[PDB]
């Protein structure tokens, strides 16, 4: 059984740059390694198969190198549109295997930086008539991460937050989030200030809304 | 039948014509060439010199043009030495480590299969060596799959009996391997004192033989007396000889000398001459026919040299036809005449052309 | 040359159940293999078995796979993928890919793959989402472009597919990742940007395990 162990398992690199990924094998595989690319919600797109050929169609940016137990992916110019997750692959046999794949590498590609623009919205009036309340908050258009507090009353939130953030724009390496605060119909229609605070580093936007201003 | 034919990786470093190099080879020439010799390095096998890579190339894209060819790499050699050989094969992480690690390196250059040289396996290495030929064979076969030909296992035998005694079990290695080439040359060397053909068809002359078991019948004989098949049989013919320099004023066969004969221009191995280096030796030289052995020698002045030529190769191909022999192993391309400019005559390997024909002749 | 799966579904645990792969021109070539390959929620690759085309006899699956996965060939452009005694851990997206067969020069790779299809393992029902729109619902002067959105939320199994005006409207728009709630059911977020001349604007949300289809158009404004 050959197994992929992959290093490292994330890593920031500036737009145009240059990455490397290493990729080895418990058992010598000659030069049957296959490096894939896969962007969130899609299949793996092969990139380079045995130790270094390019697939149709890709780019010489990607540069496969390595044999028998260590290998080498090399990203040059990186592209702003490839932040992906990266897989190594033994291309060598079916046999006795239990997994020919490695454990991924994840591109987080640093393009210019961008301040968000926050937005929150209120509950839909029949949304309170279930039981259960969501108050949605989206930052859009933003680099790099932000971290999303929610205050009622000005208390910042200790439970029941919920966050989604989309990948990076393939044009300008850019986040979108969205995060959710639930509470019961009863600890909404108690409380009167609702404030959705994203903070980026040390810069803080903020948007509210109050229950009775709707 | 099968013409298995050896290349030497150092045949590249000779003066001038010397020079041999995979793509100097006739594709169609043998049905197998085995690249001697693979390293073992940290137990995986591994290139040995610098560029073989590279001549792992040359020999492969010789495929090309004659898909039917066969290329193996052979593991080992002289100057790997029997301990290290032993200390891979005895330990069993060693032996997993290298068998696991032969057919992907194989199949990255190109090659249809190993084969194994160990020279020599010792008497405490013969189960090593058995079950290092068994469990190669058995991964061989595991890793096979549709569209993957399975490699395939050869092994270079001594044809000394003692050592044969001492180091295989022919009868059990036999069914495993799927060819072997029995070494039936280098049978007399200079620490005997005497003038021998060390490539002797019969024992000949009862007298002249020091023992009965250094020449080539005998050894054919004592493997299929021992449990190989001789449709796995691949009977050793070299294209080089064995030189003396004489002690006195006798040229026969039996007579005192000296010690190794004069090394050659291109080979620089003392009591070695490649048959190209022959041919210049040959040159006002006499040259005599040993009656019983059915093989040539030849003698100027203090120089004595036991060799194989077109007609002492075709007697041994007629012997191993007559045998059911799988064939005629060839050692080596890089001694024959590769270059064709040497011996006289136009034609490149005239040796190896010599068994190819003798094999093909009816 | 393309491949996709289907029959991806919800399952109860300990249930079985059997997905296919179907090819389209692919080269009336036989020696190459197809496999299929599973990704968990948030996590690897994770290769399942291989069938040999050109002999639809030989099989080669991976060690955990231990029998309860089955690989068959049933037509010239069909594979199978049988899976029994379904567990929670088996939740995953299901991708097929293919071989150019074996090579000397390039070995295996998987050049074409799926665009995966998705089993979820769960005690729970088929349940259709609950759309709510969304608006800012203060004072504020209404801005000649102005983000709103829809709610979708509460819905099991994977996935949802949310357009705007049926199609016709496609720029600006932002779909969320959906997330899974401890309580096991999915919900995700969707807004679009418009300006005042794109009024109305309606969102369409299609749920295939319900056969649920909600339109839903939404206000500048609350109320
Ligand atoms: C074929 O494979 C062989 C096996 O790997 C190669 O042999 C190795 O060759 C290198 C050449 O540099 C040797 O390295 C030297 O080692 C000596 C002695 O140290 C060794 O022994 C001690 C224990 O006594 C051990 O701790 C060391 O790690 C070494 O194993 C040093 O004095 C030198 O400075 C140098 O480092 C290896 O020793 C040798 N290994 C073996 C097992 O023979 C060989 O080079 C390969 N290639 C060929 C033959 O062409």
């Amino acid at each position: 059984d050959p197994v992929l162990t992959q290093t490292p398992a994330s890593v920031e690199v500036p737009v145009g740059g240059t990455v490397t990924i290493n990729c080895q094998a418990s058992q010598s595989i000659g030069k049957y390694l296959n490096w894939y690319q896969q962007k969130p919600g899609q299949p793996p797109k092969l990139l380079i198969y045995s130790s270094s050929s390019l697939a149709s169609g890709v780019s010489s940016r990607f540069k496969g190198s390595g044999f028998g137990t260590q290998f080498t992916l090399t990203i040059s110019g990186v592209q702003c549109a490839d932040a992906a997750t990266y897989y190594c692959q033994q291309g060598y046999s079916y046999v006795d295997l239990e997994n020919g794949f490695g454990g991924g590498t994840e591109l987080e590609i640093l393009g210019d930086p961008v301040a968000p623009t926050v937005l929150i919205f209120p509950p839909a009036a029949d949304q309170v008539a279930t039981g259960t309340v969501t108050i949605v908050c989206v930052a859009n258009k933003y680099f790099p991460d932000v971290t999303v507090t929610w205050e009622v009353d000005g208390t910042t939130q200790t439970t029941g937050i919920e966050n989604s953030k989309t990948p990076q724009n393939s044009a300008d390496c850019t986040y979108n989030l969205s995060s959710t605060l639930t509470l019961t119909s009863t600890q909404y229609n108690s409380h009167k200030e609702y404030t959705c605070k994203v903070t980026q580093g040390t810069t803080s936007v903020v948007q509210s809304f109050n229950r009775g201003d709707c | 039948y099968k013409l298995v034919c050896y290349y030497t990786s150092w045949s590249q470093y000779r003066e001038g014509d010397g020079s041999c190099f995979p793509d100097a080879l006739d594709r169609f020439l043998c049905t197998h060439i085995i690249y001697s010799f693979a390293n073992i390095s940290n137990d995986h096998i591994d290139t040995w010199e610098w560029n073989d890579v590279t001549l792992y190339g040359m020999l492969n894209t010789l495929k090309n043009r004659n898909p039917n060819l066969k290329t193996l790499l052979s593991v080992g050699g002289w100057n790997f030495g029997s301990q290290r050989f032993s200390k891979i094969a005895s330990n069993t992480q060693s032996r997993r480590t290298f068998i696991k690690s032969v057919p992907p390196f194989l199949r990255t250059h190109g090659f249809d299969g190993l084969d194994l040289a160990w020279l020599y396996p010792g008497r405490r290495d013969k189960q090593h060596f058995t079950t290092l030929i068994k469990e190669m064979k058995a991964e061989f076969i595991k890793e096979a799959q549709p569209g993957k030909k399975q490699l395939l296992l050869s092994a270079a035998l001594s044809a000394g009996k003692v050592t044969i005694d001492s180091s295989y079990d022919i009868a059990k290695i036999s069914q495993h391997l799927d060819f072997i080439s029995i070494m039936t040359y280098d049978f007399h060397g200079a620490w005997r004192g005497t003038t021998g053909h060390h490539s002797p068809l019969f024992r000949g002359q009862e007298d002249a033989s020091p023992d009965r078991f250094s020449n080539t019948d005998y050894a054919v004989g004592y493997m299929l007396r021992l449990g190989a098949p001789a449709s796995k049989l691949v009977m050793g013919i070299p294209t080089f000889g064995r030189s003396f320099t004489l002690a006195s004023s006798e040229t026969g066969v039996g007579a005192p000398i000296s010690g190794p004969g004069i090394p050659g221009r291109f080979t620089k191995e003392a009591g070695t001459l490649a048959y190209y280096e022959i041919c210049d030796f040959l040159r006002g030289a006499t040259v005599h026919r040993i009656l019983g052995q059915q093989v040539p020698y030849a003698t100027k002045g203090n120089q004595w040299v036991g060799y194989d030529d077109q007609e002492s190769v075709k007697s041994k191909v007629q012997y191993l036809k007559d045998r059911q022999l799988a064939g005629a192993m060839v050692w080596a391309l890089d001694l024959d005449d590769f270059q064709g400019s040497f011996c006289g005559q136009d034609l490149r390997f005239p040796l190896t052309n010599a068994i190819k024909d003798a094999l093909a002749a009816t | 040359q393309s491949v996709e799966e289907s029959g991806g579904d919800l399952v109860k645990p300990g249930a079985s159940l059997t997905l296919t792969c179907t090819a389209s021109g692919f080269t009336i070539s036989s020696d190459y293999y197809m496999c299929w390959v599973r990704q968990a929620p948030g996590k690897g690759l994770e290769w399942i078995g291989c069938i040999y085309i050109g002999s639809g006899t030989d099989t080669y699956y991976a060690s955990w796979a231990k029998g309860r996965f089955t690989i068959s060939k049933t037509s010239s452009t069909t594979v199978t993928l049988q899976m029994t005694s379904l567990t929670a851990a088996d939740t995953a997206t299901y991708f097929c890919a293919r071989d150019k067969g074996w090579s000397n020069a390039w070995g295996f790779y998987f050049q074409l793959w799926g665009p995966g299809t998705l089993v979820t393992v769960s005690s729970g029902q088929p349940k259709a989402p609950s759309v709510f729109p969304l608006a800012p619902c203060c004072g504020d002067t209404p801005s000649s472009t102005v983000t709103l959105g829809c709610l979708v939320k509460g819905y099991l199994p994977e996935p949802v597919t949310v357009t705007w005006n049926s199609g016709t409207l496609t720029n600006g728009v932002r779909t969320f990742p959906s997330v899974r709630q401890s309580s096991g059911l999915y919900s995700l977020s969707s807004v679009v940007s418009v300006t005042s001349s794109s009024q109305p604007v309606t969102c369409n949300v299609a749920h295939p395990a319900t056969n649920t289809k909600v339109d839903k158009t939404v206000a500048p404004s609350t109320c």
